[PDB]
DNA sequence: TTAAGTGGAGCTGGATGCTCTGT
DNA sequence: TCCAGCTCCACTTAA
RNA sequence: ACAGAG
C-alpha cells in the first residue's frame, strides 16, 4: 500500500506542467492530438487533462523511503 | 550594501520594467496591459519545435520594429546571437531548424 | 584475447529520442563515448556487450532530458602477459619491428629481444636474419606484411592527460619478443 | 547597473524573496536570482575543495 | 603621494631617504657567510655509521616487516609455484596479548 | 609536536613498513582508542589491525589499560619510538664495557623487542659461528656468563611480566590481563644448567617460560649522562681532574635515581680507595682537587657535608644546565658569527639589559650590534620584558629590556633538531628513489657473480660483468654512496644535540 | 564514470565473432549523422576487428563445439592461460605447444603432447 | 536550508523542490543478458590443489 | 584565618525599511 | 538612540 | 552627499 495522500498538490501540478512544457518545447512527441496551440504549456495542460503525461512523481518521506505515484492515478483538481 | 544583503540574498535582475499605473476595468482580473514600448524590449526565448515553426517564421519576418516580432536569433549548438535588424530576415526565416 | 570490464555511468537521453525504446538508445550513446578508445587501466574498449542493470530515469530541474544510471559490461581488448598471437608487418625502422594487430598498430618487437644471429642492420630500415646454409644475411621482414608470430612480454600504461591549462602519444603501449623457438614468420615453421 | 540613466534594471529585494518562498516557487526563485543575473561556471577541484 | 597613515608617526623626520623599491624578487636560496662544522672523524665514530647500514639491510628482512598484501593478479598458471615468496610465520605469546587479536 | 609525528612515520616506515605506521602514528596523533575505532578512523581491514598491533606491542611501543565495560584501549609512546634512531649508539656502547658476545645480546633484544634467556643465548652462539673458524664453537655457557653480568650493571631488565592467573582472579578470561612489574626480580635471572653448541648454518620443556628480557633504554642514558659531564670537566682543567669525576659517578651508579638534583655524598677516605692504583696521587692531593672544583662557579660539585673527613657530592641538574648552556651558545656562534655569540653570553650573565649597555660591555658598535640583536629575537633566542611607565603600554613611553630565557630556547632548539633529522631521511629516500635504476643495474651484474658462484662456475663469466654500459655509470654510484655516508652520520650526530637538550628538559619537569 | 573491475572473465574470439556479426546484422539501417564523430569511431573499430577475426581459425566453430572442446580438454590438467589458446590459435605442430603451455616437455608426456595434436584438430 | 541554497544557486528543498520527477520510459530493467560460452563454472576447475 | 562559589556593577559591541528619479 | 555577554569585586559558608 | 516620489 501507499500511505500518502491521493490528491495531487499544487506543487506537483506546477512542476509536472513545468517539466512537461520544457519537454514539449524541445522536439519530443506529443501524447495528445494538438489542434494548433503553439505554447508548450497549453499542450502540457491538454496532456494533463487527458491523463497522458509520462512522469512518475517520486514522493520522499523524510526518513529516506519513497513512493512512486503516477501522474494519471492521482486525483487532479483545480 | 554588503554581499549578503546587497548582492547575494537580493540582486538586480534584468528582463524587468517599471512604469506608472492607471486603471482599466475592461480587462479581466488576471490580465495586465503592457505598453508597446516595453513589449518590444522584454523578450522571451521561444524554442523552435514542430508546433510553432510557422508562427515563429512570421515573427522573424516582421522583425524588430513591427510589434509581433523578434529581436534576436540563435542557432542550435552556437552561443552567439545574430541581431535581427541587419541582414535579410526572409532568409533567416527559411533557415530555421528544429532546436 | 578479449575480456569484460564493468563500469558505471550517467547517460543523458535528450527528449528528441523518447519515441525509441530506452535500451536501444542507451547502447548507442555508450558506444559514442567508449568505442575505439582506451580507458586507462583496462585496455582498448571495442563495444558494449550487454547492459546488466538499468536504474530509474530521473529528470533533473533545468532540463527536459532524462538521466539514468547504467551498469554495463564492455568487451575490451586486453591480452594477459605472454599470450601468443598472430600479427602482421607494416614497416621497419632501427627502433624495432613495428607490428600491426588489425585494429591496433603499436606493438614493439625490440632489437634487445630479437633473434640472436642478427641484431643490427646494414644501415637498412628493414630488419635481417642470418642463417649459414641457406639465405645468408639477406633474409628480410617484408614490407608487404606477411603473418608473424610473437609473444607480448611487456605492457605499460602512461597517463596521457592535460598538463597545464587547456587553451598525441599512445596511451596503450605493447612490448614483445620473438626469440623463442616457434616465434617468427609462419614460413619458417 | 543601478538606475534608469544607466539602463539599470529592477531589483528583487530582500522582501520579494520572502514572497516567492511563500508560494513555494523554487525554480522561479532560481530563474530570477541565478539565471537572469549572473549565471557562471567554475573549475572546482573535488579533491581538496 | 601621501598615504592614509602618518609617515611622521612612522618616522622620516628629515623628509628624504625613503627605502628603495624592489624590482626583481630575492632568490629562493640566499647565500650564507658561514658553513657547517665538518664531521667528527675517528675509528670509534665510524663503526656506528657502519652498523646503521647494517640495520636497514637487516630490519627490512625481519618477519616484523609486514609487506603489503598483493591483489588483482591477472590469471593462474604454472609459473606460480616457482615465484612463491617463501617466508616463515611467527606466532606471538597470547598470554601477554589480548584475546581480541587472534587471526 | 608536528616534527615528532613526521619522524615517527619515517622510523616506522623503514624499520616496520607501510601498513603498520598507519596504526602507530594514529595513536600518537589522536589518543587512546579501542581496536574497532582504529580500523574505522584509518580505513584498513580488521585483519591488518591484528597484525600491526601485535608487532607494536612486541617492541613495547604501545601500552594498554583496562577501562569501563572491559574494553581494551591502546596508547603509543612518542619518546619510545624516537629512540629507535639511537640503536647503533646502543650497540656500540656495550662493545666498550662488554665483549663481542654481549654486543650481540642487546642487538637481539633491540631488534626483537622481547626475548627469552633460552633464545637469546642461542642466536649469539649461532651468529658468532661465522666470526670463528677451524672447529672452534661458541658455547651457551659463556654467553650466559656475560648475560648475568649485564643484569648486574642494569643494562638488561625484565619486562613487566604476566601475573599468575591461578592466584589472582580465577574463572572467566579477562581481555587485558593487567600486567604488572615487580621490584625484586628486575635483574634476578633464572638459573640455567643447559649448555650446547651453535650451528654454523650448514643448511643440510622450557625453564624460563614467561620470564621475558628487554633492553633498559634508561641505563644507557644514565651511561651517556656520565660521559657528557666527565668530558665537560676534562676539557677545562686536566685529565687528572677528569678521572676524579669519573671516580664518584661510577660509585654513584647504584645509589641514586634517574632524576635527582643531588646524589649521595661520598667520603674522600673511600674515594682514595676506589680511585685506580695507576695514578701517582696522595690522599692530600686528592683533597686538593675536591676543594677547587667546588670553587668553580660552574659548580659541578658541592660540599654538602663535613663528617667523615672530606665529604663531597656532585651536582646533576646544575651540570646539565651548564651543558645546555654550552649547547645553546655553540649554535649561535656557527649561525650568526663569533661576535654575535659575545652578546648572547652577555645577556646570559647580565640578566636584564638595554641597547646602550650591550654596545658598552662587549665593545661592538652601533649599526653592527643592532643587526645581531634583532636577528636573535627573530629566531626566538632572546626575549623582551617591556616594563611600562603607563598602563597604556605605548612604545614611546616604555623601556625594552633584552632577556635570555634558557628553557624556552631549549625546547625550541630541540624542535629544530627533530625536523632536521627527518629532512636528512627525506634526502636519502629521494636519491635512492630516483636511482633504483642504477642499483638494480649493479644488482644484476653482480647476480651473475652471486648466482652460480662455485657450483659449476666457469671462468667465462668474470670478464662479462663490466661489459654492460654501467662502467661510466659507476661515477654516479660513488657519488651516491659518499652522500649516504655524510647523511646517516649526520643523522646520528644530531642525537648528541638532542640528548643534552633532552636531559635538561627532563630534569626540570616535576610531573605533579 | 567509475570503473569496478580490471578483469572479469576470459572470452574466446569465437564469442565476439558471433557478436560483431550480429552487430552488423542491425547496422547500416541508419547512416552517420555528421554531428560529431559518434559513428566514426564505432564503425572502423567494429569492421577492422571483425576482419582480423575472420582470418583467425575461430571461424566455423559453434557454441556446441566450444563446450565439447572444453569437455575433452577438462582432464588434461591445463590452466586458463592454456585452455584459452588451444581453442583460438589452432596448434597443428609441436613447436607452438611449447610456447602456449609453459614447461611443456616437463609436465606433459610426448605421447600426451602428440595427443593434443589430435585432440585439437579433431574438433575444429 | 533555504537561505544557503539561494546563495549557492541550487534549488531549495521546500515547495516544488521536495520530490523528484522520473520519466516513464518504455524500458526493460534487468534485461535478458547474453550467455557466456567459454568461461563458465563447469569447464574451468582450477589447476592448483 | 581563608578557599571558593555566586550575587551585583560597569564596560563592551552589535543593531536600527524598501526601491527608483535626479544633480 | 536601545540591549545581551564579558569581566571585576565584595559576601557569605565551611574547613 | 542631498532633495524628491510611492
Amino acid at each position: 500500500k501507499r500511505i500518502t495522500t491521493p490528491y495531487m498538490t499544487k506543487y506537483e501540478r506546477a512542476r509536472v506542467l513545468g517539466t512537461r512544457a520544457l519537454q514539449i518545447a524541445m522536439c519530443a512527441p506529443v501524447m495528445v492530438e494538438l489542434e494548433g496551440e503553439t505554447d508548450p504549456l497549453l499542450i502540457a495542460m491538454k496532456e494533463l487533462k487527458a491523463r497522458k503525461i509520462p512522469i512518475i512523481i517520486r514522493r520522499y518521506l523524510p526518513d529516506g523511503s519513497y513512493e512512486d505515484w503516477g501522474v494519471d492515478e492521482l486525483i487532479i483538481t483545480d | 550594501q554588503g554581499r549578503f544583503r546587497g548582492n547575494l540574498s537580493g540582486k538586480r535582475v534584468d528582463f524587468s520594467g517599471r512604469t506608472v499605473i492607471s486603471p482599466d476595468p475592461n480587462l479581466r482580473i488576471d490580465e495586465v496591459a503592457v505598453p508597446v514600448h516595453v513589449a518590444k524590449i522584454l523578450t522571451f526565448p521561444e524554442k523552435v519545435n514542430k508546433a510553432n515553426i510557422n508562427f515563429l517564421r512570421k515573427l522573424v519576418q516582421n522583425g524588430p520594429e513591427v510589434h509581433p516580432g523578434a529581436n534576436f536569433i540563435q542557432q542550435r549548438h552556437t552561443q552567439m546571437k545574430r541581431f535581427l535588424k541587419y541582414g535579410n530576415r526572409e532568409k533567416m526565416a527559411q533557415e530555421l531548424k528544429y532546436g | 584475447m578479449f575480456v569484460l570490464v564493468e563500469m558505471v555511468d550517467t547517460v543523458r537521453i535528450p527528449p528528441w529520442q523518447f519515441e525509441r525504446k530506452l535500451n536501444d538508445s542507451i547502447a548507442e550513446e555508450l558506444n559514442k563515448k567508449l568505442a575505439n578508445k582506451v580507458v586507462y587501466n583496462v585496455g582498448l574498449c571495442i563495444c558494449l556487450f550487454d547492459i546488466t542493470k538499468l536504474e530509474d530515469a530521473y529528470v533533473f530541474p533545468g532540463d527536459g532530458a532524462s538521466h539514468t544510471k547504467v551498469h554495463f559490461r564492455c568487451v575490451v581488448f586486453h591480452p594477459f602477459l605472454d599470450e601468443i598471437l598472430i600479427g602482421k608487418i607494416k614497416g621497419c625502422s632501427p627502433e624495432g619491428v613495428h607490428v600491426s594487430l588489425g585494429f591496433f598498430d603499436d606493438i614493439l618487437i625490440p632489437p634487445e629481444s630479437l633473434q640472436q644471429p642478427a641484431k643490427f642492420d646494414e644501415a637498412e630500415q628493414v630488419w635481417v636474419w642470418e642463417y649459414e646454409t641457406e639465405e645468408g644475411a639477406h633474409d628480410l621482414y617484408m614490407d608487404t606484411g606477411e603473418e608473424i608470430r610473437f609473444r607480448v612480454v611487456d605492457e605499460s600504461f602512461v597517463d596521457t592527460s592535460p598538463t597545464g591549462p587547456s587553451s598525441k602519444e599512445a596511451p596503450y603501449t605493447l612490448v614483445g619478443s620473438i626469440s623463442e623457438p616457434g616465434l617468427g614468420l609462419l614460413s619458417w615453421w | 547597473t543601478e538606475g534608469r540613466s544607466r539602463d539599470g534594471g529592477l531589483r528583487l529585494g530582500e522582501m520579494e524573496r520572502d514572497c516567492l518562498i511563500g508560494y513555494g516557487a523554487s525554480m522561479l526563485l532560481l530563474e530570477r536570482l541565478m539565471i537572469s543575473s549572473d549565471a557562471f561556471e567554475v573549475d572546482v577541484c573535488g579533491q581538496c575543495g | 603621494a601621501a598615504y592614509t597613515f602618518n609617515i611622521e608617526a612612522v618616522g622620516f623626520s628629515k623628509g628624504e631617504k625613503l627605502p628603495d623599491v624592489v624590482l626583481k624578487p630575492p632568490p629562493l636560496f640566499p647565500d650564507t657567510d658561514y658553513k657547517p662544522v665538518p664531521l667528527k672523524t675517528g675509528e670509534g665514530e665510524e663503526y656506528m655509521l657502519a652498523l646503521k647500514q647494517e640495520l636497514r639491510e637487516t630490519m627490512k628482512r625481519m618477519p616484523y616487516f609486514i609487506e603489503t598484501p598483493e591483489e588483482r593478479q591477472d590469471i593462474e598458471r604454472y609459473s606460480k609455484r616457482y615465484m612463491k615468496v617463501y617466508k616463515e610465520e611467527w606466532i606471538p605469546d597470547w598470554r601477554r596479548l589480548p584475546r581480541e587479536m587472534m587471526p | 609536536t608536528q616534527a615528532e609525528i613526521k619522524l615517527c612515520s619515517l622510523l616506522l616506515q623503514e624499520h616496520f613498513g607501510e601498513i603498520v605506521e598507519k596504526i602507530g602514528v594514529h595513536l600518537i596523533r589522536t589518543g587512546s582508542q579501542p581496536l574497532r575505532v582504529i580500523a574505522h578512523d584509518t580505513g584498513t581491514s580488521l585483519d591488518q589491525v591484528k597484525k600491526a598491533l601485535c608487532v607494536l606491542v612486541q617492541h613495547n611501543l604501545v601500552s594498554y589499560q583496562v577501562h569501563k565495560r572491559g574494553v581494551v584501549e591502546y596508547e603509543a609512546q612518542c619518546s619510545r619510538v624516537l629512540r629507535m634512531l639511537r640503536y647503533p649508539r646502543y650497540i656500540y656502547t656495550t662493545k666498550t664495557l662488554y665483549s663481542d658476545t654481549g654486543e650481540l645480546i642487546v642487538e637481539e633484544l633491540l631488534l626483537n623487542g622481547k626475548l627469552t634467556m633460552s633464545a637469546v643465548v642461542k642466536k649469539v652462539a649461532d651468529r658468532l659461528t661465522e666470526t670463528m673458524e677451524d672447529g672452534k664453537t661458541m658455547d651457551y655457557a659463556e654467553v650466559s656468563n656475560t648475560f648475568v653480568r649485564l643484569a648486574d650493571t642494569h643494562f638488561v631488565q625484565r619486562c613487566p611480566s604476566v601475573p599468575t592467573t591461578e592466584n589472582s582472579d580465577p574463572g572467566p578470561p579477562p581481555p587485558a590481563p593487567t600486567l604488572v612489574i615487580n621490584e625484586k626480580d628486575m635483574y634476578l635471572v633464572p638459573k640455567l644448567s643447559l649448555i650446547g653448541k651453535g650451528k654454523r648454518r650448514r643448511s643440510s620443556p622450557i625453564p624460563d617460560d614467561g620470564i621475558y628480557w628487554q633492553a633498559n633504554l634508561d641505563r644507557f642514558h644514565q651511561h651517556f649522562r656520565d660521559q657528557a659531564i666527565v668530558s665537560a670537566v676534562a676539557n677545562r682543567m686536566d685529565q687528572t681532574s677528569s678521572e676524579i669525576v669519573r671516580t664518584m659517578l661510577r660509585m654513584s651508579e647504584i645509589t641514586t635515581s634517574s632524576s635527582a638534583p643531588f646524589t649521595q655524598p661520598l667520603s674522600s677516605n673511600e674515594i682514595f680507595r676506589s680511585l685506580p692504583v695507576g695514578y701517582n696521587i696522595s690522599k692530600q692531593v686528592l683533597d686538593q682537587y675536591l676543594t677547587l672544583l667546588a670553587d668553580d662557579p660552574l659548580e659541578f660539585v658541592g660540599k654538602s657535608g663535613d663528617s667523615g673527613g672530606g665529604m663531597y657530592v656532585i651536582n646533576l641538574h646544575k651540570a646539565l644546565a651548564s651543558l645546555a648552556t654550552a649547547t645553546l651558545e655553540s649554535v649561535v656562534q656557527e649561525r650568526f658569527g663569533s661576535r654575535c655569540a659575545r652578546i648572547f653570553r652577555l645577556v646570559l650573565q647580565k640578566k636584564h639589559i638595554e641597547q646602550k649597555q650591550v654596545e658598552d660591555f662587549a665593545m661592538i658598535p652601533a649599526k653592527e650590534a643592532k643587526d645581531m640583536l634583532y636577528k636573535m629575537l627573530s629566531e626566538n633566542f632572546m626575549s623582551l620584558q617591556e616594563i611600562p611607565k603607563t598602563p597604556d603600554h605605548a612604545p614611546s613611553r616604555t623601556f625594552y629590556l633584552y632577556t635570555v630565557n634558557i628553557l624556552s630556547a631549549a625546547r625550541m632548539l630541540l624542535h629544530r633538531c627533530y625536523k632536521s633529522i627527518a629532512n636528512l631521511i627525506e634526502r636519502r629516500q629521494f636519491e635512492t628513489k630516483e636511482n633504483k635504476r642504477l642499483l638494480e643495474k649493479s644488482q644484476r651484474v653482480e647476480a651473475i657473480i652471486a648466482s652460480m658462484q662455485a657450483t659449476g662456475a666457469e671462468e667465462a663469466q668474470l670478464q662479462e660483468i663490466e661489459e654492460m654500459i654501467t662502467a661510466p655509470e659507476r661515477q654516479q654510484l660513488e657519488t651516491l654512496k659518499r652522500n649516504v655516508n655524510k647523511l646517516d652520520a649526520s643523522e646520528i650526530q644530531v642525537d648528541e644535540t638532542i640528548f643534552l637538550l633532552e636531559s635538561y628538559i627532563e630534569c626540570t619537569m616535576k610531573r605533579q | 564514470m567509475e570503473v569496478k573491475d580490471a578483469n572479469s572473465a576470459l572470452l574466446s574470439n569465437y564469442e565476439v565473432f558471433q557478436l560483431l556479426t550480429d552487430l552488423k546484422e542491425q547496422r547500416k539501417e541508419s547512416g552517420k549523422n555528421k554531428h560529431s564523430s559518434g559513428q566514426q569511431n564505432l564503425n572502423t573499430i567494429t569492421y577492422e576487428t571483425l576482419k582480423y577475426i575472420s582470418k583467425t581459425p575461430c571461424r566455423h566453430q559453434s557454441p556446441e563445439i566450444v563446450r565439447e572442446f572444453l569437455t575433452a580438454l577438462k582432464s588434461h590438467k591445463l590452466t586458463k592461460a592454456e585452455k584459452l589458446q588451444l581453442l583460438n590459435h589452432r596448434p597443428v605442430t609441436a613447436v607452438e605447444i611449447q610456447l602456449m603451455v609453459e614447461e611443456s616437455e616437463e609436465r606433459l608426456t610426448e605421447e600426451q603432447i602428440e595427443a593434443l595434436l589430435h585432440t585439437v584438430t579433431s574438433i575444429l | 536550508g533555504v537561505s544557503e541554497c539561494i546563495i549557492m544557486g541550487i534549488p531549495m528543498n521546500i515547495g516544488t523542490g521536495l520530490f523528484k520527477l522520473l520519466h516513464k520510459a518504455d524500458r526493460d530493467p534487468n534485461p535478458p543478458k547474453r550467455p557466456l560460452i567459454f568461461d563458465t563454472n563447469e569447464f574451468h576447475i582450477p589447476l592448483v590443489t
